[PDB]
RNA sequence: AAGUGUUUAAGGGCGCAUGGUGGAUGCCUUGGCACUGGGAGCCGAUGAAGGACGUAGGAGGCUGCGAUAAGCCUCGGGG
RNA sequence: CGUAGACGGUGAGAGCCCGGUACGUGAAAACCCGACGUCUGUCUUGAUGGUGUUCCCGAGUAGCAGCGGGCCCGUGGAAUCUGCUGUGAAUCUGCCGGGACCACCCGGUAAGCCUGAAUACUUCCCAGUGACCGAUAGCGGAUUAGUACCGUGAGGGAAUGGUGAAAAGUACCCCGGGAGGGGAGUGAAAGAGUACCUGAAACCGUGCGCUUACAAUCCGUCAGAGCCCUCGACGUGUCGUGGGGUGAUGGCGUGCCUUUUGAAGAAUGAGCCUGCGAGUCAGGGACAUGUCGCGAGGUUAACCCGGGUGGGGUAGCCGCAGCGAAAGCGAGUCUGAAUAGGGCGUAUCCACACAAGAGUGUGUGGUGUAGUGGUGUGUUCUGGACCCGAAGCGGAGUGA
RNA sequence: CUGUGGGUAGGGGUGAAAGGCCAAUCAAACUCCGUGAUAGCUGGUUCUCCCCGAAAUGCAUUUAGGUGCAGCGUCGCAUG
RNA sequence: AAGUCCAAGAGUGCGGCAGUGAGACGGCGGGGGAUAAGCUCCGUGCGUCGAGAGGGAAACAGCCCAGAUCGCCGGCUAAG
RNA sequence: GGCAGCCAACGUGUUGGCUGGGUAGGGGAGCGUCCUGCAUCCGGUGAAGCCGCCGAGUGAUCGAGUGGUGGAGGGUGUGG
């Protein structure tokens, strides 16, 4: 019972080659080089799927800091005051507030400053 | 009505063969052998120890000889006569072979292990002293061949 | 195998200096036309199961047919002196509607086995040759009086 | 082909009624004068083979 | 005046659509492989096994045949 | 219709279309078989068991010795068989063998010769079959195949199958010197045109869409403007739980495999694609573990009868008692002078006693003891034994 | 010096001797066969996922880049 | 004596199948060396790498933080 | 919010608690290929193969969903 191993062999080839479309060079033409590229591609996708949540938090913090300093307050004091006030909006939607409607951001900065110690450098 | 396609092996009967060296998912590129050495390609004989004197060569040969003229006996204990013969009676070698107490063509010696209670007439190649006392103290008689 | 294919005695070329893979003969397995490595060789496939296993399987299959009224006894398949697939087919059709039947007949009865041999679903076997495979194929088993008695008598002692 | 028993090991190892494999202690064939009798008699009779060697001795005995 | 700001493709990349080359894959087969049951178990100076050269109305190869040369006679079969 | 539903072919799956199949019938001649006669030979100028001695019973042989060979037996205490050399008998109250040798007993009758059956094999012929291959497979050889070719020679030794159902194989016209094509026809199809079934990938073009000429890129991934296409909705261009293509730009980012303490490594291997290329099989082998049958039993091997996978086959094998070097004894046995300790053995557990807390023993009762044969898996043994690789060794030959 | 014909063959031949030459090969030619020689050495060994998960130490070794046994992994059973 | 104890997936015994037996650097105790080596040889219920991804040290197996079941365009922290 | 391994509780399929980096290596459960016993189904109103579209599964992979090409054999179940 001899088998011709070509029906089964071609399946993963087609999978990997179809996944490797758009690759510049011979990484989209040859099954071996495309497979080598797919290894890196899926590890990189895992890595960046994990770090995307940090990149977006970085972006939100940067936008919030700029808007806060426009409102004449530092970012760190702003979120310290928001923690003190009990207003518990995350940095994502706090960035949507900074961009879309700045009046609510101004009011929220007012609340954060009102709920902040009379001396932030006091020994307490 | 069971047909040929209704037949199935008993659960747990058939195990799958371990096909080895068929990828890195299971057992690949070494087929469970690890890296190089003698064992990576052939084997080691079971009587090899690395060149030190083996276990079968540093120990003395067991003392004695074999005595090709040995007289071996197939042995029945007296307690089995009770079970085999609920009433006793005459009990030779060949009507003791039928009860599966000895092999078919061999010398038979009777030993006195269990407890014999029935009236029996035992004939055998040889007897034990305890067996003879048990046979005759239970009311029967024992004769050698 | 590697040593049975034609040729291959020579070492194909020098073992060093040529800039090519070290090759010991042209009939090596990796070559086209080379020897097969772990390839089939003739095998005897019979395995010897104990006698009472076989006998018990026979009895169990025949019991399975008997519990469901799939066993029939007949005096004979067709009135003798001449085979007739037409009349034997009609009688067997009265006797059963299913597709496959075992027709267990004594070896001497040739007129009967001749008249039932060409029916597409009908399998003819002798009582002393009865096995579990043929009875599990059959939807019905059709004995003759002689063959049923013969199977009973071969197992009555 | 039927397996072969290792002959050098059969004339050295033996099994008891239950099935443990026994042995003969060494250092008792010559050069005996300087050995005290306590050493001489702690060196004779059989002794069961070690559990570490029981695996190879079994293969040599059954072949 | 200062500022801003599309359009280049010699050539190249990617996707698609369309072909060429190539001869895999599928499905096969005037070929093989392993056996089973029989037969016959030797041929040769009455020239063997195997060949050379020839041989058809027209050139070669394979087959058949031998200067009686894809054949000659007799007996059967068959159409 | 069927004693025929085997298998093929025929324009695609045919028992009733063809060849056949089941079943019957047929040989002039040659050859192979028997059978009956001529023929050939022998036995009967003759049979039988007795009663008492002499002769005969395979000679340069047996035996013996030296040196070898072979026996399970490697010179060993070494018989039996046997070669070369030397020496060398008896004819039956002889001689040979029974593992040195001797005695007694037993078996036989060397140095003369023929012999069927049961056993081994297949160049060749016939008929079949395959949980065999299917064109890089199977024979080296589906085709010029031991061919072409390579070598002085022994010798080595390839590659090459598929139009269609049927050649109906493209008349005629046009461009071209032809090759090749374009119309027209053939055909079910010419995305079947004797470069011919299907026609993948590598590789090579052409057309369109997006992008790209201030930019240091393991060539991706995540975020992402702009453009292009498409699906919905409202409507008539802008959103939407949308989907594709391409991507200016920004963050991160040192190939794969081997082998290494450690390689992106400037260590190895790999130009690319397609096809191929490595733990297999045999065995009542060994050990272990599943599963099944029977169970103190379990099972047959050769073999015999079955057009079968079925049935007989008790020879053996394993379990059933051990201790001992052995004679032997036997729930014991060995050692020993020891009812004196220890070794091994008495399935295992429960209780009740009697003795010591030096590790518990002894005994009376009870319970009662599990193996074996198929077969799957792992490992193993003997085999080329997971696959590939030397320099070299031997035998017989070919070459000045 | 040269043509034609011939002879010597592999542990052999031939050598004004270099281990030269013996069919582009010579510290023992080539072919086939033993034969799939043997290599403690190098290389390669092909699908997936789930659970667990080392060692690079000791001892011996004609041993030191190999192996045996111990240690250390896994699975099954017993104990807890 | 307790603790852990819907776990260490811990000990110990028997068995089936192993791989391993070239280790590296860092902290502490030492031999050799010149109280040199990214040297060499030992000890360590020492660590990490090997066999470890992620964050820090510019880059940087072995240092510091921390042990990756998958997803999220949530939050709090560790070394820094 | 999804999965899985070990274990526990009621109880008999749920829930809960712990755990789920990993080479050599051990164990378990599976994907795809071919040949076959038995059973069913599909196919010149177009099988396989190939090329796509649109999808699916935790992975090998799937598409008795669909088109193009193609021209005769295939699928599925349960064993070998
Ligand atoms: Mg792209
Ligand atoms: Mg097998
Ligand atoms: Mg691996
Ligand atoms: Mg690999
Ligand atoms: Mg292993
Ligand atoms: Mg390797
Ligand atoms: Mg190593
Ligand atoms: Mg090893
Ligand atoms: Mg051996
Ligand atoms: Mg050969
Ligand atoms: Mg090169
Ligand atoms: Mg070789
Ligand atoms: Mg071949
Ligand atoms: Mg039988
Ligand atoms: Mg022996
Ligand atoms: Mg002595
Ligand atoms: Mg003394
Ligand atoms: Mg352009
Ligand atoms: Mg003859
Ligand atoms: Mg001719
Ligand atoms: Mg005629
Ligand atoms: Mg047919
Ligand atoms: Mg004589
Ligand atoms: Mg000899
Ligand atoms: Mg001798
Ligand atoms: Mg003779
Ligand atoms: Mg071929
Ligand atoms: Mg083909
Ligand atoms: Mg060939
Ligand atoms: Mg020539
Ligand atoms: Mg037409
Ligand atoms: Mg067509
Ligand atoms: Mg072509
Ligand atoms: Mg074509
Ligand atoms: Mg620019
Ligand atoms: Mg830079
Ligand atoms: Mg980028
Ligand atoms: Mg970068
Ligand atoms: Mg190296
Ligand atoms: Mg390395
Ligand atoms: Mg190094
Ligand atoms: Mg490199
Ligand atoms: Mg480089
Ligand atoms: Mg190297
Ligand atoms: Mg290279
Ligand atoms: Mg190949
Ligand atoms: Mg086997
Ligand atoms: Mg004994
Ligand atoms: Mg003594
Ligand atoms: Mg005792
Ligand atoms: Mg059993
Ligand atoms: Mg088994
Ligand atoms: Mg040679
Ligand atoms: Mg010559
Ligand atoms: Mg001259
Ligand atoms: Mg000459
Ligand atoms: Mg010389
Ligand atoms: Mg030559
Ligand atoms: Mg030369
Ligand atoms: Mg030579
Ligand atoms: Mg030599
Ligand atoms: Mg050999
Ligand atoms: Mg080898
Ligand atoms: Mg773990
Ligand atoms: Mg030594
Ligand atoms: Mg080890
Ligand atoms: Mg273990
Ligand atoms: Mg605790
Ligand atoms: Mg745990
Ligand atoms: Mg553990
Ligand atoms: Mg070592
Ligand atoms: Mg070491
Ligand atoms: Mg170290
Ligand atoms: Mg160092
Ligand atoms: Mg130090
Ligand atoms: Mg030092
Ligand atoms: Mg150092
Ligand atoms: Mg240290
Ligand atoms: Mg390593
Ligand atoms: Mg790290
Ligand atoms: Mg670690
Ligand atoms: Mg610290
Ligand atoms: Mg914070
Ligand atoms: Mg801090
Ligand atoms: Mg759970
Ligand atoms: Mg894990
Ligand atoms: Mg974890
Ligand atoms: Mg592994
Ligand atoms: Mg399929
Ligand atoms: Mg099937
Ligand atoms: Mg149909
Ligand atoms: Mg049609
Ligand atoms: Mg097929
Ligand atoms: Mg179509
Ligand atoms: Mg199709
Ligand atoms: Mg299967």
């Amino acid at each position: 019972a001899r088998v011709k191993r070509a029906l089964n062999a071609q399946k993963k080839r087609r999978t990997v080659l179809k996944a490797s479309k758009g690759y510049r060079g011979q990484r989209s033409r040859l099954y071996r080089k495309a497979k080598e590229q797919q290894l890196h591609s899926l590890t990189y996708a895992y890595r960046d799927r994990r770090a995307r949540k940090g990149e977006f938090r970085k972006l939100w913090i940067s936008r919030i800091n700029a808007a806060a300093r426009a409102n004449d307050i530092t970012y760190n004091r702003l979120i310290q005051g928001l923690k003190a006030a009990g207003v518990e909006v995350d940095r994502k939607n706090l960035a949507e507030l900074a961009v879309s409607d700045p009046a609510a951001f101004t009011a929220l900065v007012d609340v954060a400053r009102a709920a902040l110690p009379e001396d932030v450098n006091a020994p307490s | 009505v069971i047909k040929l396609h209704d037949l199935k092996p008993a659960p747990g009967e058939k195990k799958a063969k371990t096909r080895v060296g068929r990828g890195e998912g299971s057992k690949g590129k070494t087929a469970g052998r690890g890296t190089k050495g003698t064992k990576a390609r052939k084997n080691v004989p079971v009587m090899f120890e690395g060149g030190q004197m083996p276990i079968h060569m540093r120990l003395p040969k067991l003392k004695g000889f074999k005595n090709r003229f040995r007289t071996e006996y197939q042995v029945v204990n007296v307690g089995d006569i009770n079970k085999a013969f609920p009433q006793g009676g005459t009990v030779g070698v060949d009507e003791l072979v039928a009860k599966g107490l000895v092999r078919k063509n061999s010398l038979v010696k009777v030993l006195g292990d269990g407890k014999l209670t029935v009236k029996v007439d035992v004939t055998a190649n040889k007897f034990s002293g305890s067996a003879r006392e048990a046979i005759t103290a239970a009311g029967g008689s024992a004769t050698e061949l | 195998t590697r040593g049975e294919v034609s040729g291959g005695g020579k070492k194909p070329y020098r073992q060093k200096g040529t800039g090519r893979a070290r090759q010991g003969s042209t009939r090596a397995p990796q070559f086209t036309g080379g020897g097969t490595v772990h390839g089939p060789k003739p095998r005897d496939y019979s395995q010897r199961t104990p006698k009472k296993m076989i006998a018990a399987a026979l009895r169990g299959a025949l019991s399975d047919r008997a519990r469901n009224d799939r066993i029939h006894a007949v005096t004979e398949l067709v009135e003798g002196q001449t085979p007739s697939t037409k009349s034997a087919k009609t009688f067997l059709g009265t006797l059963t509607e299913n597709k496959k039947v075992l027709v267990v007949i004594g070896r001497t009865d040739e007129v009967g086995a001749k008249s039932v041999r060409n029916l597409p679903g009908v399998h003819v076997i002798s009582p002393d040759q009865l096995n579990t495979y043929d009875v599990l194929n059959a939807d019905d088993v059709v004995f003759s009086v002689e063959a049923l008695n013969a199977y009973i008598s071969a197992n009555s002692k | 082909p039927k397996a072969k028993t290792h002959s050098g090991a059969s004339k050295r190892f033996r099994r008891t009624g239950t099935g443990k494999i026994v042995r003969q202690k060494a250092n008792r064939r010559h050069l005996l004068e300087h050995k005290p009798t306590k050493r001489t008699r702690r060196l004779d009779g059989r002794t069961t083979v070690s559990a570490a060697d029981n695996s190879r001795i079994n293969k040599l005995l059954n072949g």
